[PDB]
RNA sequence: GUAACGGGGCUAAACCAUGCACCGAAGCUGCGGCAGCGACGCGCGUUGUUGGGUAGGGGAGCGUUCUGUAAGCCUG
């Protein structure tokens, strides 16, 4: 006998909403990565993406503990010489809030075409209104 | 007699030659091997020198 | 008796050592001479 | 006896062909030995524990 | 109905009238065999969680044919050390049929 | 070019004390095969135990050309 593996056309998608207002960032990222990876299901398989579609609401109110709010600094190199640029958390929120949670969960996901396919499902919003009521995303209230 | 039982708990690679030779003088052959030996005080000396890798049960 | 059945008795024959014919024989590249040296040179060696 | 060794050599070279590989490996006699050296590792390095929950 | 049992070191799952490859036994080509060592049994809905070696569960089996499996090539190789060695192997197997499962 | 945690991130997911679980290798156990040495017996059993290996020593084989078996045998 062989072990059962999942197929691509025998996947059951689900949709959910998570509200990150007043929640810590990393601890939220861990569960987000778990759910998008699908290790929370009973038919998990490592070469197939079966995570839910999570909609994060209120991404401009992510709570960060301690002094990280002003010491946690981001880095990214453009490619040119001396082209290293940085941005503090205190200003990254005011510039592009959703990118905070986006980058924080990307590094927790795996890398490869499936790694990117998995990130394609996450949807992050700074506001609190969303036009996805057509898909009836049941709130994962915590 | 009493026939004490000895079980070898740790390996013998990279270990001091005297302990490697006492292991054979006792009778242990690999990890987890179980043997039964007399309670003579001569045996106690070997098992005392090698007491840091042999489990005893009495 | 005919010229097919006759066979020599055991131990009365044995194949000689053939050097440098593959690896599975054990007499590979070095051929038993060891690594470079006066001995390993062809015809090179000390006398009696 | 002068041995005319072509048949056995052609046989040996054909015996080691290893199709399905790309590029010179499958055409010429640039044949690695890793294809068979990793098999023994794999037969031990299967990862079939099936730990979905605990 | 489906059950489970241990024979030859491997815990297999068998269903009424099914074929499973097991280890090389010692029986003829059509001899009857019984497996009493059962770990659990279930006939839908009812799961009869079994203590080790449940008392009563029996699986009746009938051996069909015996043979050898696929050939495997073993190669162990050491670069730059003048070493190389090969081998071949084929595991022995005994196919069975399931003729009845009782509790 | 961040670059003195591998990374994300961690106010404990960090350090100290005690406690019960668990993952974890080609280690060890369960199940099948093969081979060397020893013991005990009558060529054959039943047991002990060993089987990573360079230089190197020992044993046993496959295969190619040619002489006899062969004016025999296979082959339009």
């Amino acid at each position: 006998m062989k072990t059962f593996t999942a197929k691509p056309e025998t996947v059951k998608r689900d949709w959910y909403v998570v509200d990150a207002t007043g929640k810590t960032l990393g601890r939220l990222a861990t569960e987000l990565a778990r759910r998008l990876r699908g290790k929370h299901k009973a038919e998990y398989t490592p070469h197939v993406d079966t995570g839910d579609y999570i909609i994060v609401l209120n991404a401009d109110k992510v709570a960060v503990t301690g002094n990280k709010r002003t010491d946690k600094v981001y880095y990214h190199h453009t490619g040119h010489i001396g082209g290293i640029k940085q941005a503090t958390f205190e200003e990254m929120i005011a510039r592009r809030p959703e990118r905070v949670i986006e980058i924080a969960v990307k590094g927790m996901l795996p890398k490869g075409p499936l790694g990117r396919a998995m990130f394609r499902k996450l949807k992050v919003y700074a506001g609190n209104e969303h036009n996805h009521a057509a898909q009836q995303p049941q709130v994962l209230d915590i | 007699a009493k026939t004490i039982k000895i079980t070898q708990t740790r390996s013998a690679i990279g270990r001091l030659p005297k302990h490697k030779a006492t292991l054979l003088g006792l009778g242990l052959r690999r990890i987890g091997h179980t043997v039964e030996r007399e309670d003579t005080p001569a045996i106690r000396g070997m098992i005392n020198a090698v007491s840091f890798m042999v489990k005893v049960e009495e | 008796m005919r010229l097919n059945t006759l066979s020599p008795a055991e131990g009365s024959k044995k194949a000689g050592k053939r050097l440098g014919r593959g690896i599975g024989s054990g007499l590979g590249k070095t051929g038993g001479r060891g690594h470079k040296g006066q001995k390993s040179r062809s015809g090179g060696g000390v006398r009696r | 006896a002068r041995v005319k060794r072509g048949v056995i050599a052609r046989a040996r070279h054909k015996k080691i062909l290893k199709q399905a590989k790309g590029y010179y490996g499958a055409r010429s006699r640039v044949y690695r030995v890793a294809f068979q050296a990793v098999i023994k590792a794999g037969q031990y390095a299967y990862r079939d524990r099936r730990q979905r929950k605990r | 109905m489906y059950a489970v049992f241990q024979s030859g070191g491997k815990q297999h799952r068998v269903s009424e009238g099914q074929t499973v490859r097991l280890e090389k036994l010692d029986i003829a080509t059509g001899e009857t065999v019984e497996f009493a060592e059962v770990l659990m049994i279930a006939n839908g809905e009812e799961v009869k969680i079994g203590v080790p070696f449940v008392d009563g569960g029996v699986i009746k089996a009938e051996v069909v044919a015996h043979g050898r499996g696929e050939k495997v090539k073993i190669v162990k190789f050491r670069r730059r050390k003048h070493y190389r060695k090969q081998q071949g192997h084929r595991q022995w197997f005994t196919d069975v049929k399931i003729t009845g499962i009782s509790a």
